[PDB]
């Protein structure tokens, strides 16, 4: 394309806490990141005789 | 060549045309920006810009003189087929009022219902 | 949607209730100077030449010399070519002058 688009992907978050007995575990959380973006110009010359 | 074993003369041979001149690049000013296929005075070139130029940057208008189709008629005046056509740089639009606007064209089609004009550009006098 | 709708070589005109057009020769109407491709009756459609050709003609006033380079001048009136540079309406210049047949040859201009 013109202009191309960026690339996107999921990744989860999770920190090994230490359990004790009947205690309740904390959650983790999922973030997404996304990659930078590039284009393609047009380039010419000629001559005439 | 850098470097080179002899001295080696180099002689110009003159060439004028330059590229064919349907178009031209041009840089943008500040209080301005286009958007493709609408027509701009941009320093001194009216034509039809083929590139969404924003600010600070180099587009091409289009100068061809050919016959071009455009809305962004002053829908006040009437266009007849052969009326000459004037771009009020302050309004940012045609008109046939030709105060101190600037000569671009000549009408082909009057002006039909949906405010549309073919008419022929003129080579940016 | 592009602005440019054609090359802008030739341009349609309807005539008028006292135009006629015949093939092949220069025709003022609607402000437009060319040479109809059609022939052409009342209220009936051609299209006409702008195409900055260099044109042939003998279409003109016998009376001064077009000598080369001098500029063309229509006058609809007479409906011939002419050198007066009066109120007459600019069309070309001429790129060979006349010869004894009174012909011409000249470059057309882009209708300003």
């Amino acid at each position: 394309p013109q202009v191309m688009d960026a690339k996107w992907a999921l990744q989860g978050n999770c920190v090994f806490l230490e359990h004790i007995e009947g205690e309740e575990i904390k959650f983790g959380t999922i973030n997404a990141e996304n990659g930078p973006v590039a284009r393609i110009q047009t380039y010419a010359t000629g001559f005439e005789y | 060549f850098k470097g080179q074993p002899t001295p080696s003369t180099i002689t110009q041979i003159t060439r004028a045309k330059i590229s064919d001149g349907k178009s031209v690049r041009v840089i943008l000013s500040e209080g301005e920006s286009t958007k493709t296929q609408q027509f701009y005075l941009i320093n001194g070139f009216f034509g039809v810009a083929m590139q969404d130029g924003e600010k600070g940057d180099e587009v091409t208008l289009q100068i061809e003189q050919a016959e071009y189709e455009t809305d962004n008629i002053v829908t006040s005046e009437a266009f007849e087929a052969g009326k000459l056509i004037y771009w009020d740089n302050t309004a940012k639009k045609f008109t046939t009022t030709s105060a101190s606007n600037r000569l671009v064209g000549r009408v082909t089609d009057g002006k039909d219902s949906n405010n549309v004009i073919w008419f022929i550009l003129l080579p940016q006098q």
